[PDB]
Formats: C-alpha cells, sequence, structure tokens
C-alpha cells in the first residue's frame, strides 16, 4: 500500500 | 447484505466480525483490518458500549458457526471514536479498535490498503459490500459472509435521493437506481472494497440507508479517503 500503517 | 451471494473462504481477508459478550455473545458489527493491531469500523457500533472489555474481534472467518467458546479472537485495548461524531446520518461515522495483541498476517487475514490522497480523482468501477447482515429488513444475521457488487453514486445524485439530509463529501454512496443490492442490518462497520490497478482499497465504511436496497435509496458509507489523515493521526501517534 502507498498509505502505510506502522 | 441484500441480493448478494456467498463469499468464498479468503476472498475478503481484511473482513472481521466484531462481537459483543454483553449481555450474551453475538455479532455486533463488521470491520476491516488496516494494520497489525488496528480495525477500522463505524462509530455508531459503540452506542451504549461502555467498555472495550466486552468486545471480541474474530478474523479469518467465513462462517459465524466457526465461532465457539474455544475460537481464538483479538481483545480490544481501546475504542477510538472520531471527536466530531454525533450520529451516522451526520457523518464522522468512523472508529478504530486498537487490538490487545497483533494479527499475524497470512492468506486468511491481512490488511486492506487505505485509499491514496491522489486517488480522490480516480473512478472506481469494481466495488463490493460484504457482511453477515440481514438479507432484508426483517431477517437475521447470516452464517456465511455475503458479497454484492454495487456501483458508486456521485454526491450530487445521492443528495437528490436523500431530501432532508445533508449528504457531504465525507460520505460516499453506492447502489443501483432500481435498488436490489445493498448492505442491511448487521453489515455496518464493514468495508466497501474497490479494486483498482489490481489492488483492493478501503473506499467506504458501511454506515446507513433508508431501508435496504430500496429503489433510489443508495447505501451511505463513510468516505475513507477523507479520513486518511485522521487514521494516520491515531495509528501513527508518537
Ligand atoms: C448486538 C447488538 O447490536 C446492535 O444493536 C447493532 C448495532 C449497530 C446498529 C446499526 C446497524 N446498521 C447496519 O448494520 C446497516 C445499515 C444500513 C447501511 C446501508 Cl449502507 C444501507 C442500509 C442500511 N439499513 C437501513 N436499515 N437497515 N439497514 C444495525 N445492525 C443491527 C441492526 N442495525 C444488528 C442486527 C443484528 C445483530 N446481531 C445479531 O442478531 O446477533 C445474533 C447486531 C446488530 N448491530
Amino acid at each position: 500500500c502507498t498509505t502505510k500503517i506502522k | 447484505i441484500v441480493g448478494g451471494t456467498a463469499s468464498v473462504r479468503g476472498e475478503w481477508p481484511w473482513q472481521v466480525t466484531l462481537h459483543t459478550t454483553s449481555p450474551t455473545q453475538r455479532h455486533l458489527c463488521g470491520g476491516s483490518i488496516i494494520g497489525n493491531q488496528w480495525i477500522l469500523t463505524a462509530a455508531h457500533c459503540f452506542y451504549g458500549v461502555e467498555s472495550p472489555k466486552i468486545l471480541r474481534v474474530y478474523s479469518g472467518i467465513l462462517n459465524q458457526s466457526e465461532i465457539k467458546e474455544d475460537t481464538s479472537f483479538f481483545g480490544v485495548q481501546e475504542i477510538i471514536i472520531h471527536d466530531q461524531y454525533k450520529m451516522a446520518e451526520s457523518g464522522y461515522d468512523i472508529a478504530l479498535l486498537k487490538l490487545e495483541t497483533t494479527v499475524g498476517y497470512g492468506d486468511s487475514q491481512r490488511p486492506i490498503c487505505l485509499p491514496s490522497k491522489g486517488d480522490r480523482n480516480v473512478i472506481y468501477t469494481d466495488c463490493w459490500v460484504t457482511g453477515w447482515g440481514y438479507r432484508k429488513l426483517r431477517d437475521k444475521i447470516q452464517n456465511t459472509l455475503q458479497k454484492a457488487k454495487i456501483p458508486l453514486v456521485t454526491n450530487e445524485e445521492c443528495q437528490k435521493r436523500y431530501r432532508g439530509h445533508k449528504i457531504t463529501h465525507k460520505m460516499i454512496c453506492a447502489g443501483y437506481r432500481e435498488g436490489g443490492k445493498d448492505a442491511c442490518k448487521g453489515d455496518s462497520g464493514g468495508p466497501l472494497s474497490c479494486k483498482h490497478n489490481e489492488v483492493w482499497h478501503l473506499v467506504g465504511i458501511t454506515s446507513w440507508g433508508e431501508g435496504c436496497a430500496q429503489r433510489e435509496r443508495p447505501g451511505v458509507y463513510t468516505n475513507v479517503v477523507e479520513y486518511v489523515d485522521w487514521i494516520l493521526e491515531k495509528t501513527q501517534a508518537v
């Protein structure tokens, strides 16, 4: 994904 | 889900079933895995929910019958509801569940990509609403996860359909003009998943509608692209 979640 | 069909196992691996144990254990809402300790769902699901201790998140589920007392689930550490939320019909219908432990990713459970800010102008033509909700207004929770392909509706057309409501750009609508396919009771909080350039994106969160699958009454979803900064604020907090 372009939008990244840690 | 009205007018849908049975999903196959592993088809929507970000789909979760959120259960409450109070007063007895039952399906409460749908949700989506967006991070290894994060579920995105609807704020209205927590009406009267006084504590995250009564919540159980089940992932990798096709059939509700897979859930018994010995079935593993994720506990919820925290419920984060958008500050501006009052009710589903006024928008900001979004919440995050911070899980007590991390989800181990695999072919049965993995995250769905959030929409990109640049993809606010992309036209999605392959959108699906999923859930264990009713097949009509007076029904019951379904055993098998259902799916229905539904077209996105412009904000202008959705506003014409909901006279007396204020349909904002923080909402996204989906439905056929003649009705027939839609989310229904028990589907809320679940995803509106759209495939673009071979990648699935979480475009909407099932929120509300006037009845289910009625002609000229599209389903109303939280427009996830408009909340990407809010999601990152809450999940990427230092
Ligand atoms: C456990 C308590 O849960 C609840 O009170 C609500 C909370 C959540 C309350 C709202 C929720 N709204 C939806 O899900 C979707 C609405 C909706 C969305 C779109 Cl896009 C279009 C049309 C829609 N509809 C208009 N009218 N109906 N739908 C709902 N959910 C329920 C009853 N209403 C429920 C029903 C059954 C169970 N569970 C069990 O029967 O388990 C055996 C849980 C529910 N969820």
